């Protein structure tokens, strides 16, 4: 599941192609999104 | 607010539709007074697709965030008074999204505690005093200028550069007005003795003889304004002479001025071209009104007695440099200065804006009667349609 | 969202589906195994069968939001489970049939099929009158040609029980109604469900059995106590019986005829709705509370609108910002109880008061007729005196 | 993305002289009228800086 | 019997009055030239619409207005102007229903119907919802504070509430309702949702929505956003004068962000309440710097930077006192504000 989360309610949404971009818990129109569990490579430096 | 003293001051712009009636053809009528009475500007608030929405308050993260300005909707009371007041028209026009700035009294974060300024995403100390213009933060730098309303004595090669017979020396006021709109006056001697006092219009330069405002400004005798200079200096007769040679050279230019309302008459009819009054200001009002507008602003209207013994008092100035009995002034030095602020500034472009604002409803009226003429100061209408035909976006 | 004989056909499979909904709940209300399941569903297979033939074009079987209940009515009394007026007024009260909203489907789908011409106008679309409810179960029967093919139709000596108990449940008046239907009722036998009205009038030929099951019911009444020469049934007996009647909560039944009542109709329960004994509005707010919940999920009005409206729900917390009430039988035993001590001009006023009432009861649950339930009245009594 | 018009997925190369990481990426929708299809993405770099020859101190 | 939530079953009602006006413009015009759907909305452009209120009240006393005319009504002189208006009424009688017709022919005799629309309508949602309006107001008519709380909570969730009732019924039953909730919280509520910052009325025939006690924005005051402010200064009294204050100030700043569009715009109450609200915060300081000088014996402390800061504010709610007559403003009895405001100067002395 894609994760968006509200700029301004922090609720957690699942956007689709077929939707407004807006946070449906509380109406602002500015959402980040979510990090998910991936890996990354580091090199310790 | 300054703002509201702003718009007090641009007085108001009237257009006559030649207004026909077949006195009423060399004295016509129909007069249609436009001014702005209020200026409101409200807290940036966002309200979704198009009315009837909720409105919130939108916050500088927000626009931040976003990339774009941090609006406030800028709204202004016009005042359409028709026939001198035949008939009042109120109306709220809102003039685009004027940028705001943070921590002002048109900041929601004028007054949150750091507690809940960081419940609102922000810099738990964000002084502010800068604006989001299209999310890059800008601030306008202040400015040295100099000191208002106090005459510096200054020596420059420019008063040279007028031409000739014009001396170094001169006398420069930068008046301000109470809205803090500059008007900087010189005062030059010239080597004939005769002074020339310089002034800004339509940003354009413009010299008079000084013995002309002076007249201008009140009735008086030749004895009060020589007694108003010298007095009980009776002993320069370096000022007696030049000052001899600036009243009898009046005298001279000018023989048939013979009172203050005829020197007005000479100014509003020099004047009158320019300073849009026409038809509707006699040559007494546009030359009194220019008096006010250009004199010493910073003394106001109905300063007259206390401009001209100010006028008086830079003569003397400008006559005492002249000798060398004093040094002049040194412009750079920041003993003579003050600072524009930038919030200053912000006003005044306003008000200058409104103003042509107003003036382009003028033109809008100009062009609807020079296609057409179709329609009458009075209708309801006629306010809508006009008003939806000039643009008013001035805060963009 | 398509039009003409595909539209048509869809239209037809909704209806299918809704029934079907509406039989299962029928097994869980009644619990009366594989049989009210499968004869419910050839009937319909039979009504099916009549709607290919007229095809063509044939647009006619917008079947209406009574034929589905006139189906389950009438696959019952193949069975003969039960009754008309109970069953209509258990349904309206528990909603147990998903027939006043058109929602449910499975549709979200079958509603965008366009409700259209049709299915738009399925499921909920308003409540019985007059005889906007018997006269399509003729029509039913009729292309059912259903008396042939199910035995026993409309009889139940359940409904006089259903009757009698109703209020004045004079043990002996089940006995003495049952003896005048002996009597003149179809030559003592067991009152059939009429026929086929195959013609479109639907004239008031006035045989739907129960009709005048009901109407002997009241005669009787009157005609048992207007003439108890012996003075069997005491003077000040019978207006007590009246009396204790004045209403009263209901172990679930009376709060559900005041669910009934509730439709505003000929307004003679509209003041009940002004009365409303107190917490009978009380157990009123906790039905509606429950079961219209159901009462909808705006879609497409910009989720903004969605939220307020949450939102305000939300500040409207709400709900709660002897167990009490009793049952059916013990109600009925109460008040035969409360007219326990048993052993002129004004009897016959008591009488006709007491008869407007069961005429009020009666032709509640039913499509009235506040003139054809008196013209049934009438009918029987011509049909009565050829002794 | 993709372009109706040229029926083909499209990608914006970074162009830059360096690696980074991306730090956020925000969905903008706003001051829109409608604007649904999310046309405008702003994404942050991360750039770690090591102090390095020729840094100034 | 009370008001329902709903639009009206847009049936029968539409036709009615489309044969209604329809025989008021004929017989109006006849009249008016003895005198020398779309009907339904010329009808009303030759009449004018209701203002921001209710019924065109306004004075008796101004123009004489001589209206003698002449009883000019000769039962001879009706019939000659109905005589040709009810045979041009036939031809869409005869395209209307039986029931039409006879509706018709009743409000063309001058006969009312005592048959409510409102009385017949058959609808399983309809039907109930008239359930639950009289519940309700049966219920707050004996002050019922426990049950007419459930029956309003049902009544807007079912899909047919307009404001209306929700409203008006959901503040008193929030003052009722001694448990939670404040009508300000509701009432703030209503006030974000239909402030109709939008000028709109007339053109259409609002016949879904009229009681001026739901719209505005534009012009018409709201009388919810009205409350709204008047039920927070009554919010603010309580317990003042016998950080986590603020309220005083969150209905000077909530009444700032106006500051004329619509409200500002508009005057009275608006202004004078913003006032109100302001002689308030005026007493509150002069008792937080009053009883017996100030606190007690004199101040010393720092003279006074309290008196100052109250006198600005005192010349400044005369300003908005004064701008509230100005701009025509009826409400306020200026002689015992003053009087009021100068004796009161007299404590902070
Ligand atoms: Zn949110």
């Amino acid at each position: 599941t894609l994760k968006y989360i509200c700029a301004e309610c922090s609720s957690k949404l699942s956007l689709s192609r077929t939707d407004a971009v807006r946070c449906k818990d509380c109406g602002h129109r500015i959402l980040l999104k979510a990090r998910t569990k991936r890996l990354v490579q580091f090199e310790a430096r | 607010g300054l703002l509201n003293l702003g718009v007090k001051d641009i007085g108001e712009k009237v257009i006559f539709d030649g207004k026909p009636l077949n006195s009423n053809s060399g004295y016509l009528g129909n007069k249609l007074s436009v001014s702005v009475e209020q200026v409101s500007i409200a807290k940036p608030m966002s309200n979704d697709g198009v009315s009837s929405a909720v409105e919130r308050k939108v916050y500088p993260s927000e626009s931040r965030q976003r990339l774009t300005s941090y609006r406030g909707k800028l709204l202004l009371k016009l005042k359409w008074s028709v026939n001198n007041g035949e008939e009042n028209l109120f109306e709220v026009r809102d003039c685009g999204g004027l940028p705001v700035m943070l921590q002002s009294n048109r900041c929601h974060l004028n007054k949150m505690s750091p507690y809940e300024l960081v419940q609102h995403k922000e810099e738990s100390d964000e002084i502010g005093g800068y604006f989001i213009v299209n999310g890059i933060e800008k601030l306008i730098r202040m400015l040295i200028v100099q000191r208002r309303n106090h005459p510096m004595a200054i020596i420059r090669p420019s008063f040279a550069n007028r031409g000739a017979s014009y001396s170094h020396y001169g006398i420069q006021i930068r008046s301000v007005r109470p809205d803090q709109t500059s008007q900087t006056n010189v005062l030059h001697y010239l080597n004939d003795g005769q002074v020339t006092f310089r002034f800004s219009w339509r940003k354009n330069e413009y010299l008079v003889p000084v013995v002309m405002i002076l007249k201008a400004l009140c009735h008086t005798s030749d004895r009060e304004i020589f007694d108003g200079i010298i007095g009980n200096d009776v002993k320069d007769s370096f000022l007696t002479d030049r000052l001899e040679l600036l009243l009898r050279g009046f005298k001279k230019r000018y023989p048939h001025l013979q009172n203050r309302t005829q020197v007005l008459q000479y100014l509003g009819d020099k004047f009158r071209v320019v300073f849009q009054a026409s038809p509707d200001q006699s040559d007494l009002e546009v030359g009194q009104e220019v008096l006010d507008r250009i004199v010493l602003v910073h003394l106001g209207k109905d300063g007259s007695q206390d401009k001209f013994r100010m006028l008086l008092f830079m003569i003397r100035k400008l006559y005492s440099l002249v000798a060398g009995e004093c040094s002049p002034d040194n412009p750079d030095a920041t003993q003579h200065q003050e600072v524009l602020l930038g919030g200053f500034l912000y006003g005044m472009i306003l008000k200058e804006k409104i103003d042509e604002y107003l003036q382009n409803i003028i033109a809008q009226v100009r062009m609807d009667i020079n296609r057409g003429m179709a329609i009458n100061f009075k209708d309801k209408r006629y306010m809508s349609r006009v008003l939806m035909r000039v643009n008013e976006n001035i805060g963009s | 969202k398509l039009i003409g004989h595909e539209a048509k056909l869809l239209f037809l499979k909704s209806f299918q589906f809704i029934l079907k909904r509406q039989i299962r709940w029928l097994i869980t209300e009644m619990r009366f195994p594989k049989e009210f399941e499968h004869v419910a569903k050839i009937i319909w297979l039979k009504i099916l069968k009549t709607i290919n033939d007229q095809p063509q074009e044939e647009l006619k079987l917008q079947l209406h939001m009574t034929s589905t209940i006139s189906i389950l009515y009438l696959a019952s009394t193949h069975l003969s489970l039960p009754v008309y007026t109970c069953d209509y007024i258990k349904w309206i009260c528990t909603a147990k049939m998903p027939y006043f909203q058109a929602s449910e489907i499975l549709p979200k789908s079958w509603r965008i099929q366009l409700p259209n011409y049709y299915v738009s106008i399925l499921e909920g679309s308003i409540s019985p009158f007059n005889g906007q409810l018997y006269n399509k179960i003729a029509l039913t029967c009729g292309m059912i040609h259903f008396k042939e093919f199910f035995n026993s139709e409309i009889s139940c000596q359940g409904l006089l029980l259903k009757l009698v108990m109703q209020c004045a449940l004079p043990p002996e008046f089940y006995f003495y109604t049952k003896q005048v239907i002996e009597f003149e009722e179809t030559d003592i036998r067991n009152l059939t469900l009429w026929e086929r009205t195959d013609e479109r009038h639907t004239g008031r030929v006035s045989n739907h059995a129960e009709l005048r099951v009901l109407s002997y019911f009241m005669l009787t009444i009157n005609w048992m106590l207007s003439f108890d020469r012996d003075r069997q049934y005491p003077l000040k007996w019978i207006l007590s019986l009246t009396e204790s009647l004045t209403q009263r909560t209901t172990t679930s039944e009376s709060i559900g005829r005041n669910i009934v009542k509730v439709v505003y109709p000929d307004k003679p329960t509209s003041s009940d709705y002004f009365q409303w004994s107190e917490e009978e509005t009380l157990e009123f707010l906790k039905w509606m509370e429950k079961q219209f919940l159901p009462t909808q999920t705006s879609m497409e009005m910009t989720i903004d609108q969605k939220i307020a409206r949450r939102k305000l729900y939300k500040i409207f917390p709400l709900d709660r910002e002897d167990t009490h009430q009793l049952t059916f039988i013990e109600d009925l035993q109460e008040r035969y109880a409360k007219q326990t001590p048993f052993f002129p001009p004004a009897r016959k006023e008591a009488i006709g008061r007491l008869l407007t009432h069961i005429a009020s009861q009666l032709l509640v649950d039913f499509a009235i007729s506040k003139e054809q339930l008196k013209d049934c009245i009438s009918r029987i009594k011509n049909a009565c005196l050829h002794r | 993305y993709f372009d109706d018009t040229l029926n083909k997925t499209k990608i914006k190369t970074y162009h830059s002289s360096e690696p980074a990481y991306i730090e956020e990426v925000n969905l903008i929708g706003d001051e829109s009228n409608k604007f649904q299809e999310l046309q405008t993405v702003s994404i942050k770099y991360r750039i770690r800086r090591t102090p390095q020859i020729g840094d100034k101190f | 019997m009370f008001e329902v939530p709903i639009t009206l079953t847009n049936r029968k009602f539409a036709q009615r009055r489309k044969l209604k006006y329809q025989y008021i413009n004929y017989i109006s015009r006849r009249f008016d030239r003895i005198s020398k759907s779309d009907e339904e909305r010329k009808f009303w452009k030759k009449y004018e619409k209701p203002e921001k209120s209710f019924e065109i009240w306004r004075t008796v006393s101004s123009q004489n207005k001589q209206p003698i005319n002449k009883q000019k009504m000769t039962y001879h002189n009706f019939k000659k102007i109905e005589k040709i208006p009810l045979r041009k009424m036939e031809i869409p009688l005869l395209h209307c229903t039986k029931e039409n017709k006879l509706y018709f022919q009743s409000i063309s005799r001058g006969l009312e119907p005592l048959k409510t629309s409102t009385s017949e309508v058959r609808n399983y949602r309809t039907r109930h919802i008239v359930t639950l309006t009289d519940l309700l107001h049966l219920n707050v008519s004996r002050h019922n504070w426990s049950l007419a709380y459930k029956i309003f909570a049902t009544l807007i969730r079912i899909p047919g509430v307009q404001i209306k009732s929700l409203w008006g019924i959901g503040v008193e039953i929030l003052d009722n309702l001694s448990n939670s909730s404040s009508g300000l919280d509701f009432l703030q509520w209503m006030c974000q949702i239909y402030s109709s910052k939008s000028r709109f009325v007339q053109n259409i025939n609002y016949r879904s929505i009229v009681p001026p006690f739901q719209t505005g924005s534009r012009t018409h005051t709201a009388k919810f956003a009205i409350t709204y402010l008047w039920s927070s200064l009554i919010n603010c009294q309580k317990s003042m004068e016998p950080t986590e204050n603020d309220l005083l100030q969150e209905l000077i700043d909530k009444i700032s962000e106006w500051v004329l569009t619509p409200p500002f715009m508009e005057d009275a109450e608006v202004w004078f309440i913003y006032a109100s609200c302001h002689l308030l915060k005026a007493d509150t300081l002069s008792r937080q710097f009053v009883n017996d000088n100030k606190n007690n014996d004199l101040i010393g402390l720092d003279r006074d930077i309290k008196i100052n800061q109250v006198i600005k504010h005192i010349h400044y709610v005369r300003t908005f006192l004064k701008i509230c007559l100005d701009k025509g403003g009826f409400a306020v009895p200026s002689r015992l504000i003053e009087n009021q405001l100068k004796s009161f100067e007299s404590r902070l002395y």
